[PDB]
């Protein structure tokens, strides 16, 4: 793309280095891009990440040459889950519509579904917006993460 | 510069210059530390008086201290600094975590640094450091 | 925790410089400032 | 040595050396006294100088103060003694029990003591004594 924002691509790069050189973990850039606003499946990272194994994952880094095609493939995406997707299926997933969505059978759908995430992942998510009903309202929560 | 610190080095001066000529000698810190303890041996204070373009002035070790100390920060925004980097807010992490996090914070950091930060900081029997009155310490507080 | 590398970075290049020892031993001697505000802190301490 | 001592006793002496000079002469403490009240004899300051080496320096009513005192012990402690030593607690002893004390207690004392003693004591109509806050006129708490 653009010098633009590549300033901003550059000190957030180097910003994650374990050796402050601009060689950062696969892991790793694939976390920063999701921080970038950029938050693509890891399928389809692995799938422009060479198509490589864990252990690879977690031995070799990238430099911030090939970084720039890497986030060029990513915005190749051009668009991911839209909102109406979320609100409507959290609204069906629950039992009796009551625009609510109770708490466990979320984190456990969450944990337990698709892509695999650990329970404080899910947990310091649903944090803060727990009540004693257990149903949190998922429509405040999926336009925070939206937004957010 | 700051106020306090420089109100309360001209202090320690001119209660230092026995001789309140603003010339600090090898009378003073010598008769200093003679009633302090053992006195300390001309070279040191030979040394000590190689900074300054003679003897030691007002300005002078103003101007010494200020290059030897202008960047750091006050224990205020230290334990600030700390404050937000523990969720417990009480102070009380761990050195073994400091070590953790030293070798890779922003630049890498080597091993002379935990070691003597270990050496010279009251750490409990397991790694748990406390900063309330460390960072203090370093402020002078208590050394 | 850049703040506080700095501070113990400076520390390191100071903590053994002969100065300080010097310079230190005289400090906790004249506190009149530290008397009047530890005055105060007493005062909004015993308040509070 | 005592923190609160030292700071103390050169507060009172850098309010009077009216020069700033950290020297003591003549013109601080009889314009002092003058303020006071009746000026003081010449030879009496001169006789409060000749202790010194010369006009009488920070260090040198420091050292002098420091050899008539170091050896007293403050109100806190002296109270201390004070408290096991009545039952009531109360802090209201007889004098002539002091003086039945004094006579023997540990090394043998004699009678200027308590005589000189019961002159300078608040004493009561039948020989009570309190300590409460003669022991602080002691340490100078009015005194």
């Amino acid at each position: 793309f653009s010098e633009e924002q590549t300033a901003e691509f550059k000190e957030a790069f180097q910003l994650f280095d374990r050796t402050g050189d601009g060689k950062i973990l696969y892991s790793q850039c694939g976390d920063v891009m999701r921080a970038l606003g950029q938050n693509p499946t890891n399928a389809e990272v692995m799938k422009v990440l060479g198509n490589p194994k864990s252990d690879e994952m977690n031995l070799k880094t990238l430099n911030f040459e090939q970084f720039l095609p890497m986030m060029q493939t990513i915005a190749k995406n051009k668009d991911q889950g839209c909102f109406e997707d979320y609100v409507e299926g959290l609204r069906v997933f629950d039992k009796e519509g009551n625009g609510t969505v109770m708490g466990a059978e979320i984190r456990h759908v969450l944990v337990t579904l698709g892509e695999k995430m650990t329970e404080e992942e899910v947990e310091q998510l649903v944090a803060g917006h727990e009540d004693s009903n257990g149903c949190i309202n998922y429509e405040e929560l999926v336009r925070m993460v939206l937004s957010g | 510069f700051d106020q306090s610190q420089i109100q309360e080095f001209k202090e320690a001066f001119n209660m230092i210059d026995q001789n309140r000529d603003g010339f600090i000698d090898k009378e003073d810190l010598h008769d200093m530390l003679a009633s302090m303890g053992k006195n300390p041996t001309d070279e040191y204070l030979e040394g000590m008086m190689s900074e300054a373009p003679g003897p030691i002035n007002f300005t002078m070790f103003l101007t010494m201290f200020g290059e030897k100390l202008n960047g750091t920060d006050p224990e205020d925004v230290i334990r600030n600094a700390f404050a937000c980097f523990d969720e417990e807010a009480s102070g009380f992490i761990h050195e073994d975590h400091l070590r953790e996090l030293l070798t890779t914070m922003g630049d890498r950091f080597t091993d002379e640094e935990v070691d003597e930060m270990y050496r010279e900081a009251p750490i409990d029997k397991k790694g748990n450091f406390n900063y309330v009155e460390f960072t203090r310490i370093l402020k002078h507080g208590a050394k | 925790m850049k703040v506080i590398q700095r501070n113990c970075a400076a520390y390191l290049k100071l903590r053994n410089w002969q100065w300080w020892r010097l310079f230190t031993k005289v400090k906790p001697l004249l506190q009149v400032t530290r008397q009047e505000e530890e005055m105060q802190a007493k005062d909004e301490e015993l308040q509070r």
